[PDB]
């Protein structure tokens, strides 16, 4: 609620798509993104920084090189701390391989170092393809040695067309002999290849066309002679008859070949071929379809004028068995179009990988970069842009990644990966909720507190609705333990109003109103019409965020004339270098500055230094005078919260309106102020972090009506002048609670009679009505049942004050349509801090009625525990009750009691799928050792690190015949601990019946195994996992007479059901269990 | 029936307490020393106290049917409802729909020109003849039109040069028209040989992307009929094409960050405007295009079914159909249009302001019997038979007279619906008696509401100094209670709560008890801020669609809905948009329970009972297994495999569903005896 419009910073530099990505640099300046500012010929744009001491932009020197083209930098930017640095972006560079171009993606870091290059700047040089075309030529004898040159001057010329290594070649010719005249190997050796083909002689003889083929693709194209393994196979074969005395048939060798895949051309030479015997040899031989992969002829001369035509059917090979699909790898993969920082390496994201699937490379220290996709094996993610956004997300163990795919299956996934050692698997992920939604857009890691971790993560999605399309972000927590994880924790913010890209952007603000609560901001360019708009957000405890918003700077904020603001945000850093953090938001054209004005609260306390009215002045007479009673009122004022602000100027000195008036709401002021002799009064006096206490005097007239109700006294203050030292805080302002408007009251002495001497005589208790326990997540509503007395004078404005632990406070519980022996009671309660350090008091006077005579009363006020309730192992409270006339003498009438606390935990355990049921039919003997492998995984989705000892149950002795022997249990990926081991004996009960009800062989017939695994401090999210293993005996098998037994591993997690316990009731997720089986029969 | 007394100084004041207030106009009502805020309570009370029935002033909702001649509008009746609506109180008029007949026609078949879509050009080039023919039947002369589209000509969408951009086409070459995204071919004509002729023309193209962006032709189709032309009638449309779809958020990758616009601008029929130009948004077609009553039919791939029936439900009157890749069954498919196009009867209104709430009913013709829901969504009626919406109109405050509209989507039929607040109570004025009040007050329905300066039941007192001895017997509540309960001054009887200058606090009552800010919190706002609910002596009225202790339930809704439309899925009970899934099972929809044992013992038995048939051991099975599902797909998620009755690893994956024991398998075909 303290974003500036009125005294900021305008960069208003017009060089086209300026203003349209922007980021905080080191804290100094701010870089803004101009992709569009045309450079040279269809090039890059041009990044600019700008300083807050001059308001100007200056161009900043760039060595763009000649490779990267129509790249458009600036287009995605980032900016780390760690040390500063800088990464801007052309996810557009453009490098012709030819047929056609595509799009790489060129980075540059910047910084007060070296100025960096990165993918880094390998040039990413065009897709190498693979061909071993194999020329196959007719050398019967029925071919003229003049048609011969000829033929092999058309080979030759068809093997210069291409360029190798790229390509490759291979001869052979085929009569009624076949001689391979050089291979695949002594091609890409020879210097001079075409060197080997005139050297070649014709062979005259007979004609075995099926023959050839053969001796052709299973030995030129084997990886022996040098064909290249992963290649595309290329056939081509040039004949002037059929084959006769083929002592083959294409029924044999047509099927083997197209096996490896081998494309099969065909030309012809005579026209017999154009007759009905000697045309299926053409389509037989080719592969299909026919007419494409043929090229017939008359004259061996005109062979050349098809010669200009085998140029394209051969080069246009790309791949031919799922009807010509198209597959890719890294060639419009735009790398850099998302990048994010982290203490191992920046990271850029691609997105043309391969399926279009996506993914991010990341770059370690000059070590060479690793990168991330979802693997093959994922079907999916086909077209999501997997890595259009990119996000860190720390924590106090290792680094998370995560990347948006606004369109998973058209609707929009987010996918957050983990980094293990030797791994770089998946953590988790959340599908979207709308189809076209764009679940994915924008991600942004923020900390709901300062505690450095990472707590949850934004989503965007600004195409979104149900009946309004205002747009869509989404909280989304980052619970630990993969495979879970949701979205939802509740909440998403949006805004009222259609066709407003609401998330567009977005970026972790901080602390600016210093409640200790980070909050964001997030842009929204669509809103209004066409204007642009931004939000601001606030924490609330843990993971979440409030859906009402405190601020909503729009484009209609005397931004004279700018269309669609906020399509990009960035800011935490101090940059006008006054005291607090800034935003930076760009807009089409310009971008501005936001600086946060410090919020400085203040506390305030009230009293009446004669406490009430000695009943001196109060129904007076009328022989002489008024003797005007003086009344004293004592206030004071303190500023305490201060953390952001820091000591010295400002945090300091200010200035304030004080404005005092007794018993506003009724047209007969009880008393006045004498300074002015008014109902009312106001001075302006200086304020510090240290209290500023004043009493004023008061005149309460000797006559006057109205006792009963005490006389009120509040006062009307804020921040008048704002002139403190330099112009170096300008303004400061009160947050959003702000209960400027506090009142405290000043009681009489009631007459109770003209004698009789009022005493005041309350007493007080209270109890807690079918409290089971109390531990802190369950039972967070805490349900007081409090009587009380009265033996004494009428209390008028009787008060009831608790004291309580700082882990809980009154709400009010509003109940009625019809119910009680109970409360009926409208009550006021102020909570407020009291005591040293942690207790603090709620007072609850009950406001507007009497407590008479004897009677008793009963009311209910519940006190809300947050589920991180810092509390000793017992918390107390107590009581003070008193009437309106104070507490006149001495032994205080306070009630308590003392509770016994536990704490919430979860606590899981699974038994892993790595679990040895092995059960077969060959069993001849009784042998010893097929060890089975019972693996039990185990993990606490709690809040709080808390030792545990995690027990087991594995049958052995069974009537001295052992089941499985020498059993331990291994803890791998874990330090060495200790386990302990007792055996144990069963009831003892007929375990012939027993076991032939059910199979099962549990602990209760076999001599069973406890292990006690105790455990130091069982870390939460610590998915601590260990197995037991131990060769099986097959012996004891006959000892029960069937087969197809199964033995059982108990495995049950424990802890001190004192001080912790698990919460949703009852989960016995804490007993996992592996049956294993051993039927061998025979 | 209920009314609780919000500050009651007249007539006026007592109907905007709520619906169930009523007021008493009968003079002497008014004993010795009693409150004027007792002259408004239930009319049942009114009556037991001795207020008279016609002295009870009570302005009830209730609505105007000002029918037409005939022809002013066909089948939606009545054409005009002028509501009077009191706040708290619901006004409810019917609305008679009875479809009559086809109207004329009007199709536009958008076709994806691709390098895949060539035999769909072959087979389709020139079947028009049998169109007309299938329009004959219900319609007669209505039209045809065609328009082509590909994807952006600007890279990442295909290669921008080089001179593979004069020829696109994979290998093939034969003379394939140059890369683009919208050629409006043909316009709408009553000839249908001469559509077919001017189709045939021009053949394919191709592009890099395997999606296409065939969004951004849909929205400079139907932008600017100054260039196109359309009936103003029907306007069907229907998708066409083997590959999928790009929205808004895609142009960022071709360095365009200017939003779609809404209008088409081209100048030869040809869009030279999709470059310099981003996405049209998911959703700004339902709007767009549902406003020119326009609605394509999805008919493409069985690879690409599934993915536009999300699609479908999203958007308002459009239907899928699975067809085979060359195009021979799409005449099919408007079998299958009218089937369920002319079926969805839709009855929604113009973004109405937030002072208002409205609702409907549905008496679908086969069987349904529905209430309380927006929409008028009945897919079971078509030709001749009348349907049933009871709109309910409420209001929360006194509006000010306007005016809405409750259009059928995909219909220009207007029903302009008139809105008149009806709060006051006209009675009389200050001719009749300037006497009582003493001269210094007018009168309205009995009581007499005195000037700035005078008070009392009769104007007789003045707000300056004054009290008398058992004046202050109704003053206070109970004989051991405050007077006025404090923060009020008694004054001739009744009380003048006090005020307080701070925001949203006030107070008000007979004994000033009731204040505007002591009730029950949520989310650090009072009663839920101004926006969710109200504070009234400590209970919250929460606004329409808010209901709870504080509105802390915040919403009636249900996003405990998935797509399935089952609330949470297997266990857990709907409350405040969250479910409470039973045993183990995670947020937010109930599915996952991830510390569960995955168990697929006793399932071996049943997984090789309908795969493999290896014998339904126990019994038979499909009744000692309902795992009922048992899909010819790669489905997954829970990958389990173990083995089977007699030695061989059976493999298979186990997607559960929904509720309790519920599931969907693919036994692999494979085993291992090894
Ligand atoms: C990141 O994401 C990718 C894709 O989602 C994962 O899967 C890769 O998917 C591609 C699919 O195309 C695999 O294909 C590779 O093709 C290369 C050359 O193209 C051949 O294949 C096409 C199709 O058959 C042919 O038509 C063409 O003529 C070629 O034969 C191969 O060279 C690749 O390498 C394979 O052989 C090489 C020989 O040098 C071996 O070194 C490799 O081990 C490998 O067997 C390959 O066949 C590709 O295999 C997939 N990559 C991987 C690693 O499996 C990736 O898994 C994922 N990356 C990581 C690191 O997780
Ligand atoms: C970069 O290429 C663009 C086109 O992609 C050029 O824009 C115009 O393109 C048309 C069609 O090819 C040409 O006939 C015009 O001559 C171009 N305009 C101008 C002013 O030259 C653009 O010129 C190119 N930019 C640069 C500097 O190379
Ligand atoms: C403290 O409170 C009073 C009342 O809010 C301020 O008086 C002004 O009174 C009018 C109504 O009569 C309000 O509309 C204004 O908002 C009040 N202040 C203004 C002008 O904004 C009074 O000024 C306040 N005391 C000070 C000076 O701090
Ligand atoms: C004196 O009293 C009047 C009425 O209460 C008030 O309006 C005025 O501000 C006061 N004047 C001073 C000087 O305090
Ligand atoms: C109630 O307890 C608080 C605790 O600090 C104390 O300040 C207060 O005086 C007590 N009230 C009385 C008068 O008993
Ligand atoms: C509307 O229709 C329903 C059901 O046919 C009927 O009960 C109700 O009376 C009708 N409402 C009006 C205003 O006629
Ligand atoms: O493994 C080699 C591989 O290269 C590729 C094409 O030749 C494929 O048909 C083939 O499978
Ligand atoms: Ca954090
Ligand atoms: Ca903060
Ligand atoms: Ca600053
Ligand atoms: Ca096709
Ligand atoms: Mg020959």
């Amino acid at each position: 609620f303290n974003l500036d419009t009125e005294e900021l910073t305008a960069f208003r530099v017009d060089s086209a798509g300026f203003g349209d990505s922007v980021v905080q640099y080191a804290n100094s300046w701010v870089v803004v993104g101009a992709p569009q500012k045309i450079t040279a010929a269809n090039q890059t744009g041009g990044l600019y920084q700008c300083g807050y001491s001059t308001g100007a932009c200056e161009p900043i020197g760039l060595q763009v090189p000649p490779e990267a083209v129509n790249m458009s930098l600036g287009l995605s930017l980032a900016s780390t701390t760690s040390p500063s640095q800088l990464l801007a972006c052309g996810p557009t560079v453009h490098h012709e391989c030819g047929r056609n171009m595509y799009l790489t993606g060129l980075c540059f870091l910047l910084g007060p170092t070296q100025l960096t290059q990165r993918l880094p700047v390998s040039r990413q040089e065009c897709p190498r393809q693979e061909q071993d075309i194999v020329f196959l030529i007719d050398g019967s004898g029925s071919i003229s040695s003049r048609n011969f040159a000829t033929m092999m001057n058309f080979v030759r010329a068809v093997i210069s067309q291409f360029q190798r290594p790229s390509t490759q070649f291979s001869l052979m010719q085929f009569s009624n002999k076949f001689q391979t005249h050089f291979t695949f190997e002594e091609f890409r050796r020879s210097s001079n290849p075409l060197s080997l083909l005139a050297s070649v002689h014709q062979l005259q003889g007979f004609t075995y066309t099926a023959t050839a083929i053969q001796n052709v693709v299973h030995r030129l194209f084997h990886a022996s002679y040098g064909a290249r393994r992963d290649a595309a196979k290329i056939l081509i074969v040039i004949t002037d008859g059929k084959k006769e005395g083929d002592s083959l048939d294409y029924k044999d060798v047509i099927p083997m070949a197209d096996a490896a895949g081998i494309i099969r051309y065909a030309i012809g030479v005579g026209l017999a071929f154009q007759n009905r015997n000697s045309w299926k040899e053409l389509n037989d031989i080719a592969s299909k379809p026919s007419q494409e992969h043929i090229f017939k002829v008359e004259d061996f001369d005109a062979l050349k004028d098809i010669q200009n035509q085998l140029k394209e059917k051969i080069f246009a090979i790309e791949g031919t068995e799922t009807t010509s699909s198209s597959s890719f790898e890294l060639e419009m993969a735009q790398e850099g179009f998302s990048a994010v920082f982290t203490p191992d390496g920046p990271v850029l994201g691609a997105v043309g990988s391969f399926t279009w699937s996506g993914g991010a490379f990341l770059y370690p220290p000059n070590m060479s970069p690793t990168f991330i996709n979802m693997s093959q094996e994922n079907v999916d993610m086909r077209d999501s842009y997997l890595g259009y956004s990119t996000e860190l997300a720390l924590w106090k163990g290792v680094q998370s990644l995560v990347l948006g795919a606004p369109r998973y299956q058209h609707t929009g996934k987010a996918v957050i990966f983990t980094q293990v050692s030797r791994q770089w698997r998946m953590k988790a992920e959340v599908t979207g909720t709308q189809i076209g939604s764009y679940f994915g857009a924008s991600l942004c890691s923020v900390d709901v507190d300062s505690d450095g971790s990472t707590d949850l993560v934004l989503i965007g999605a600004p195409h979104y609705y149900e009946q309004t399309r205002g747009g869509q972000v989404s909280v989304c927590p980052l619970p630990r333990g993969w495979r879970r994880w949701w979205c939802d924790a509740v909440l998403y913010g949006e805004q009222g109003h259609p066709w407003g890209r609401f998330g567009a952007a977005l970026t972790v603000l901080g602390d600016v109103n210093g409640d200790k609560l980070t909050d964001v901001v997030i842009g929204a360019p669509g809103e209004e019409e066409n204007r642009g708009a931004v939000y601001l957000f606030h924490g609330v405890l843990g993971p979440s965020i409030s859906p009402s918003h405190s601020q909503r700077i729009a484009g209609s904020q005397l931004s004279s004339r700018l269309q669609y603001f906020g399509q990009a945000l960035s800011g935490g850093q101090d940059l006008t270098q006054d005291g607090l953090v800034d935003l930076a938001v760009g807009a089409r054209g310009q971008v501005l500055l936001l600086r946060t004005r410090p919020v400085l609260w203040v506390g305030v306390s009230m009293q009446f230094i004669p406490a009430e009215i000695p009943r001196s002045a109060f129904e007076c007479r009328e022989q002489v005078v008024s003797e005007q009673t003086l009344v004293q009122s004592n206030i004071c004022l303190y500023i305490d919260k201060r953390s952001k602000n820091l000591l010295g100027s400002r945090d300091l000195q200010s200035s304030v309106t004080l404005d005092l008036a007794l018993d506003p709401g009724r047209l007969s002021p009880r008393a006045t102020f004498q300074e002015t002799k008014n109902r009312s009064l106001s001075r302006v006096r200086v304020l510090g972090l240290k209290a500023h206490c004043e009493n004023f005097n008061l005149l309460l007239p000797s006559c006057v009506e109205d006792s009963v109700t005490p006389i009120t006294l509040r006062l009307n203050f804020t921040l008048v002048g704002k002139p403190l030292l330099a112009f170096r805080n300008l303004r400061p302002m009160l947050a959003a609670d702000a209960q400027r408007y506090f009142t405290a009251s000043l009681p009489f002495e009631k007459n109770c009679g003209a004698d009789h001497i009022c005493q005041d005589n309350l007493g007080i208790s209270f109890s807690f009505p079918g409290l089971k326990s109390l531990l802190v997540g369950s039972n967070l509503e805490l349900n007081a049942e409090v009587m009380v007395w009265n033996d004494g004078e009428d209390s008028y404005g009787t008060t009831i004050t608790f004291s309580h632990p700082a882990g809980l406070s009154y709400r009010y519980v509003a109940e009625g349509q019809k119910q009680g022996q109970l409360r009926s009671l409208h009550l006021t309660c102020d909570s407020a801090p009291v005591g040293s350090q942690g207790t603090w008091s709620t007072s609850c006077r009950i406001n507007h009625l009497i407590f008479r005579g004897g009677a008793q009363i009963t009311f209910l006020a519940t006190f809300d525990v947050s589920p991180k309730a810092v509390l000793g192992d017992r918390l107390l409270l107590t009581a003070n009750v008193s009437s309106e006339n104070n507490t006149p003498r001495t032994s205080k009438t306070t009630f308590q009691l003392e509770l016994p606390v536990k704490y919430a935990v979860y606590t899981v355990v699974s038994s892993h799928e790595q679990f040895t049921k092995y059960l077969n039919f060959s069993e001849s003997e009784e042998k010893e050792s097929h060890v089975a492998m019972h693996r039990y995984q185990v993990n606490n989705l709690g809040q709080r690190d808390l030792p545990v000892s995690i027990n087991f149950w594995v049958p052995v002795e069974l009537n001295q015949e052992a089941v499985w022997m020498d059993v331990e249990v291994s803890h791998p990926q874990n330090p060495s601990l200790r386990c302990s081991s007792e055996k144990i004996a069963p009831p003892a009960s007929d375990f012939l019946a027993h076991i032939q009800k059910n199979p099962v062989l549990d602990c209760s017939i076999a001599g069973c195994l406890r292990f006690r695994c105790d455990v130091p401090s069982f870390s939460v999210q610590e998915e601590l996992d260990f197995t037991l293993k131990g060769n099986l005996s097959f012996g004891w098998v006959r000892q029960i007479l069937q087969k197809k037994v199964s033995v059982v591993s108990v495995a049950e997690i424990t802890f001190d059901t004192s001080v912790y316990s698990q919460l949703p009731g009852q989960e016995a997720f804490m007993r996992a269990q592996t049956t294993t089986v051993l039927e061998k029969y025979k | 029936q209920e009314c609780t007394k919000f500050k009651v100084s007249s007539c006026r004041e007592c109907i905007e307490s709520g619906p169930g207030c009523t007021w008493c106009q009968k003079l002497n009502f008014t004993g010795p020393g009693d409150p004027d805020s007792i002259r408004c309570d239930t009319r049942p009370q009114l009556l037991m106290r001795g207020c008279a029935a016609d002295d009870i002033m009570d302005p009830t909702s209730l609505a105007e049917t000002q029918e037409d001649h005939n022809g002013g509008q066909k089948q939606l009746s009545p054409q005009k409802v002028t509501l009077y609506l009191r706040p708290g109180q619901a006004a409810a008029f019917n609305v008679t729909f009875r479809r009559a007949k086809g109207y004329p026609i009007d199709l536009y078949y958008l076709m994806d020109l691709s390098y895949s879509m060539l035999d769909d050009l072959r087979n389709v080039k020139k079947l028009g003849g049998d169109l007309l023919r299938a329009l004959n039947e219900i319609t007669e002369s209505g039209r045809i039109g065609f328009g082509s589209f590909v994807d952006k000509t600007v890279l990442p969408f295909v290669n921008t040069h080089p001179d593979k951009l004069r020829n696109p086409c994979p290998n093939k070459e034969k003379e394939c028209q140059p890369p683009f995204a919208f050629r409006h071919v043909l316009k709408l004509t009553n000839n249908s040989n001469q559509f077919q002729t001017e189709v045939g023309k021009q053949l394919i193209s191709g592009n890099l992307d395997a999606p296409e962006g065939g969004l951004d032709a849909m929205m400079q189709v139907a932008a600017c009929p100054e260039e196109i032309g359309w009936r103003n009638v029907t306007r069907l449309l229907v998708f066409a094409t083997d590959d999928g779809f790009h929205f808004a958020g895609d142009g960022k990758l071709g360095a365009i960050l200017t939003p779609n616009d809404g209008r088409c601008h081209l100048e030869d029929n040809l869009y030279k405007r999709s470059n310099e130009f981003d996405y049209p948004s998911v959703g700004q077609l339902a709007h767009k295009l549902a406003e020119n009553n326009i609605q394509p039919i999805f008919a493409v791939t069985s690879r690409m079914v599934k993915t536009y029936e999300k699609l479908t439900e999203i958007i308002p009157k459009s239907a899928v159909g699975e067809l085979s890749e060359d195009s021979s069954n799409v005449v099919q498919l408007i079998k299958n249009a009218y089937n369920k196009l002319s079926s969805r009867v839709f009855l929604d209104h113009n973004a109405l302001p937030d002072t208002l709430k409205v609702t409907y009913d549905s008496f679908c013709s086969n069987g349904v019997t529905h209430r309380n829901q927006p929409r008028g969504d009945c897919d079971g009626v078509q030709i001749n038979v009348p349907i049933t919406f009871q709109v309910k109109v409420t209001a929360t405050e006194c509006i000010q007279e306007q005016s809405f509209v409750i259009r059928a989507l995909g219909f220009t039929d207007i029903v302009t619906v008139q809105v008149l607040p009806q709060c006051e109570c006209r009675c009389r004025d200050q001719s009749r008696d300037r006497s009582l009040c003493h001269g210094k007050g007018f009168l309205e329905c009995g009581i007499c509401r005195c000037d700035t300066g005078y008070i009392g039941k009769n104007c007789e007192c003045q707000t300056q100094g004054r009290s008398s001895q058992e004046l202050e017997g109704s003053c206070r509540k109970d004989n051991n209670s405050i007077i006025c309960s404090g923060l009020g001054d008694c004054v001739c009887g009744q009380c003048l709560c006090h005020t307080s200058d701070v925001p949203g606090k006030l107070i008000y009552g007979q004994y000033c008890e009731c204040d505007t800010i002591n009730c029950e919190r949520y989310n650090g706002q009072v009663c839920g801020g101004p926006g969710r609910g109200l504070c009234f002596c400590g209970k919250c009225r929460c606004h329409p669609g808010f209901e709870g202790s504080a509105c802390q339930c915040e919403r009636t809704t249900e996003g405990c809905l998935n797509p399935r439309r089952v609330e949470c899925s297997g266990r857990g009970r709907c409350r405040c948009n969250v479910c409470e899934c039973h045993s183990g099972y995670q947020l937010p929809l109930c599915q996952e329970c991830p510390g569960c044992p995955s168990p697929c013992g006793k399932y071996i038995s049943c997984a090789e009972c309908l795969k493999f048939e290896k014998g339904p051991f126990g019994k038979n099975c499909s009744a000692a297994c309902p795992g009922l599902q048992l899909s010819n797909n790669p489905v997954k998620g829970r990958t389990c495999k173990e083995r089977d009755s007699e030695g061989c690893w059976v493999a298979y994956t186990l997607e559960q569903q929904d509720g309790m024991d519920r599931y969907l398998i693919y036994v692999d075909e494979s085993r291992e005896c090894v």
